[PDB]
């Protein structure tokens, strides 16, 4: 907030998909999302097992 | 004049007489489809994307070659004829392939490394930059090398100068996304890479980092262990069965590739075995001025005297403390960046942020 | 009267076939304009003669005519979430205060 | 683990008994309340509690509230609160 | 207004545009733009309101009460209730907090307002199946007697690509036109799963019915006056997007042994 | 629900299930290469036995070749109520 950006969350377990030639593209789909909009700021989701 | 009555008066009645007849031959909606088959009697079969079946038969602003199975073409709202092929602009397919033009980099922040670097250079930048050299001869190059070596020898830095100089195509490709949730697609994946990389140009082929099917560590994606296989050998049966003439150059790099498959290294391709260790002390002299090239540093600042200290680091060890130093000093907000701060910052990378196991010690 | 003719001419207009919905993907220097439609294919069709290409970019809504299979006018643009999940928020509410200790 | 992609480690410490106090005020400032309570009284009887169940003790806050048909809430509210969140945590 | 008059085909409303003109979606599945007839007014409609369309033109003809059509239209009462809160012991300390958050907040609305407490626009349930989660939805409807929606989690599918998605919209318009609505979804988790979202290339996506349950709930209930009651398996069955702020964050579990 | 339309209709009516070694497990959703349709026609089979219609004169008899191979949710009562092995 205090930078004026654009938070965006990273969900690993979605990130892979199949298509033609988008499967793996959704992996690194949002370093895109990121180019275009430069106040990014990524961050992380789905860590680990918390139980 | 009289070459322009027989040359521009002809052109310009022909270009205009044919601009009457595309209103005719493209009409206003200008359906398209994907092209399945084509046959020497000039005629093909188009799928659009409602997934319709038709049978009609090759225009003109098309030729043989220009067609093949799995593209896209032009087709005809009435007739469903096929108007003509339309090529595929702004990529191939994906738009964040690594792909880049001249990327920027040089030889002066990679000294110390020259050791190493005479053997990658041959085997890479010399065709490239020379081909009389390998072409005259007779000798063929080898379609790419190998990296190996200790964790921090800065080993990605050493291929990202060829990029550079060579100003060509230059892909990356993670060793942990070869493989894929859906059984199947591993191959698919390595079939579209080197797909890609054999169109335009010899260009780059370059792979860091493979964690793949070494320890399992991924329990989120299920091979079944027989996608391991199936995965890995497409990259084998490429840089093997495939044909090529000594173009695609492929470059292989991790922290130990002992634990993959030597037949997946596939020997006799790869001529180049490089080697990294921890440089001594009068290397990591020229590797500390690097970093602090462009740092100000204070009048009682010594080079030699970190070096000194610095024991057992490799090169990612040694820009760490560069980066640190220059973060103390961003706290107090000082231009240039006094003694006391380099003191502290040493001592904190080799603790906190490096750990130093013992491994094969004996002392 | 305006009103009272214009109402007795809408026949004229309902009668129309009207117009279908499509995306902008592309565009060439022919003036052919890519118009993605969803439920259908695709077709390449023409730009209005009132308007040109230079407005046109991709993802962009438009509205695609019937039955001269030609564009109109620009409808709007793309939303901001795209492709499966699509997580956008800008300048949170988030600050230092809300964060004790 | 070794420099060159992480330059930042910063190790969280668990909350405490004041650092949870300027939490609490801080949740609770979206609801009503009174201020017959104290700040670093109910936060001393939590102990180990992280920071969901700092709002959870302020989102179940209002929950007793309604049951007696009160718009306001008293240190009987803050009792019942947190007995029950103590108790999902020692719970599985 | 009257020159149709005759068979028209069922259309939705989408998105304003211009001064008597907007977009519709057709039953068939194709989407178009016509103009509004005269004697009609933007303001007159809603944007999920669903309207008529002529049968070769497809323009926009008369618009239809503020009603739907899935399935029988769901009333919600023909002999529904048997038996009462009663008769199933030993939920009280799982059915104190599903009243709160469901017939509490459809009759005073106030309270929340005063306390300062949002109201979660929903409920779920967890635990092992195949023993509760029926038993408690079943008392609510016999004790309040109002609006109530049953609607299975795979009953959306239908045979028709487009028409899934259209019958999801329709549920929640039936809820806004009744204030006392609670709309129930058992085994929701068929159509919302972790993962497994993409359908690659079998059918279009099948994630556009996970979009309009996100999408509809997300821009409604903006007074409250409507829950949604879903019933699952497991956790981990289910999408876990669904637990962030700004959606429903009720979680009710089932106690095991 | 085709099947259990006819219910209502014709009252003395008793649906059988011949060897259901398939849509009568369990088998929750990671990967499994787009399962919806199996995934959903368990869910169908868990309806009309739990939701508010009621029928009564309907029996469901279902035939497999081991309990094991069963949705835990299906063997709880209230669907199938009477267990009758035939060892």
């Amino acid at each position: 907030h205090h930078t004026d950006c654009k938070f965006i969350r990273v969900s690993g377990a979605e990130l892979v998909q199949k298509y033609i030639g988008e499967g793996s593209r959704m992996v690194r789909e949002l370093f895109v999302m990121a180019r275009e909009h430069a106040p990014s700021i990524i961050f992380m989701d789905e860590i680990d097992s918390i139980g | 004049f009289v070459s322009n009555s027989e040359i521009l008066k002809p052109f310009e009645k022909k270009q205009e007489e044919e601009k009457k007849q595309l209103e005719e031959i493209r009409g206003n909606p200008l359906s398209i489809g994907t092209l399945e088959e084509i046959i020497d009697d000039d005629h093909a079969i188009v799928t659009s994307p409602t997934m319709p079946d038709y049978y009609v038969s090759i225009l003109s602003f098309v030729d043989k070659e220009l067609l093949e199975p799995g593209c896209s073409v032009l087709l005809h709202h009435k007739t469903m004829s096929i108007v003509g092929v339309l090529q595929d602009d702004a990529d191939p397919m994906v738009s964040v392939m690594k792909m880049d033009k001249s990327p920027t980099e040089s030889y002066s922040d990679i000294g110390g490394l020259e050791s190493q670097i005479q053997e990658i250079k041959e085997s890479v930048e010399l065709p490239l930059t020379h081909p009389e050299l390998y072409e005259e001869m007779g000798i063929k190059p080898p379609k790419g090398v190998i990296l190996y070596g200790a964790p921090g020898t800065g080993k990605t830095l050493l291929a990202k100068a060829v990029a550079n100089q060579t100003s060509a195509t230059f892909l990356r490709i993670v060793g942990s996304e070869l493989i894929q949730k859906y059984l199947g697609d591993g191959p698919r994946l390595c079939r579209q890479i080197f797909k890609v990389a054999g169109e335009n140009a010899p260009s780059i082929v370059f792979i860091d980092e493979i964690d793949a099917i070494g320890t399992k560590r991924y329990d989120s994606n299920s091979g079944g262990e027989r996608e391991i296989q199936r995965t890995m050998l497409e990259l084998l049966n490429q840089l093997d069965g495939f044909d090529d003439r000594g173009d695609v150059k492929v470059i292989m790099a991790t922290n130990k590739i002992e634990t993959l498959d030597p037949a997946l290294i596939r020997p006799g391709r790869i001529d180049r075995k490089i080697l990294f260790e921890n440089p001594d002390l009068s290397t990591k002299k020229k590797i500390l001025g690097i970093h602090t090239s462009k740092m100000n540093l204070s009048e009682d600042v010594n080079l030699e005297t970190l070096v000194t200290t610095k024991d057992d680091l490799s090169g990612a060890d040694i820009q760490a403390m560069c980066t640190e130093a220059g973060l103390l000093a961003l706290r107090e907000r000082r231009m240039q960046v006094t003694a006391e701060d380099f003191k502290q910052a040493k001592e904190r990378v080799m603790k906190n942020k490096v750990e130093e196991n013992l491994e094969g010690l004996y002392l | 009267n305006d009103k009272v003719r214009f109402i007795k001419d809408e026949l004229r207009l309902l009668q129309e076939p009207g117009s279908y919905v499509g995306e902008v993907i592309k565009i060439v220097s022919d003036k052919k304009v890519l118009v993605k439609v969803q439920p259908e294919g695709k077709y390449i069709v023409d730009v209005a003669k009132d308007i040109n290409v230079k407005d046109l970019k991709a993802s962009q809504r438009v509205c695609l005519r019937s039955d001269s299979y030609m564009l109109h006018k620009v409808l709007e643009n793309k939303a901001d979430p795209l492709v499966s999940l699509m997580m956008v928020e800008k300048v949170p509410d988030s600050t230092y205060d809300m964060v004790g200790g | 683990l070794r420099p060159g992609r992480i330059d930042r480690k910063i190790e969280f410490p668990p909350p405490s008994v004041a650092a949870r106090a300027e939490i609490l005020r801080i949740h609770s400032r979206k609801m009503n309340l009174t201020r017959g309570i104290n700040l670093r009284k109910v936060a001393e009887k939590m102990n180990g509690c992280s920071g969901a169940d700092v709002k959870g003790v302020c989102t179940e806050a209002g929950m007793y509230a309604l049951r007696e048909r009160r718009i306001h809430v008293t240190q009987e509210d803050f009792e019942l609160a947190v007995g029950k969140v103590m108790n999902k945590n020692q719970e599985t | 207004k009257r020159i149709q008059s005759v068979p028209l085909v069922i259309g939705q409303f989408l998105e304003p545009i211009d001064q008597n003109t907007g977009i519709v979606s057709s039953t068939t599945g194709m989407s178009y733009v016509v103009r509004i007839l005269s004697t009609l007014d933007r303001e007159l409609l809603k944007p999920s309101m669903s309207v008529a369309l002529h049968r070769h033109s497809n323009a926009l003809v008369d618009i239809l009460p503020p009603d739907s059509d899935s399935s029988i239209s769901v009333m919600g009462e023909n002999e529904k209730p048997d038996v009462t809160y009663a008769d199933v012991g030993g939920l009280d300390m799982q059915k104190q907090e599903i009243r709160e958050a469901v017939e509490l907040p459809l009759v005073q609305a106030d309270l929340y307002e005063q306390i300062g407490i949002d109201p979660p626009r929903g409920v779920l349930l967890y635990g092992p199946p195949g023993t509760g989660k029926t038993m408690l939805v079943k008392a609510v409807a016999n004790s309040t007697k109002a609006a109530f929606i049953r609607v299975n989690g795979s009953e959306f599918v239908h045979k028709y690509l487009g028409e899934g998605p259209r019958m999801v919209r329709d549920v929640f318009r039936l809820a806004r036109e009744n204030a006392p609505s609670i709309i129930f979804i058992d085994e929701v988790d068929s159509i919302a799963t972790k993962r497994f979202d993409a359908q690659t290339g079998s059918d279009r996506e099948v994630q556009r019915i996970l979009i309009e349950l996100l999408t509809q709930m997300d821009g409604f209930d903006q007074s409250t006056n409507v829950k949604v009651i879903m019933a699952t398996n497991r956790a981990d069955t289910l999408d876990p997007a669904l637990l962030r702020p700004g959606r429903l964050d009720r979680k009710i579990e089932f106690p095991s042994l | 629900r085709e099947m259990f339309a006819y219910a209502k209709e014709h009252e003395p009516c008793i649906i059988f299930m011949d060897e259901v070694d398939a849509i009568g497990g369990r088998r929750f959703s990671e990967g499994t290469s787009a399962d919806r349709e199996i995934q959903r026609t368990l869910m169908e089979l868990l309806t009309q036995m739990d939701g508010f219609d009621n029928l009564g004169q309907t029996k469901i008899i279902m035939a497999t070749n081991r309990p094991d191979t069963l949705d835990p949710a299906l063997l709880r009562p209230g669907r199938l109520d009477r267990k009758v092995e035939i060892p």
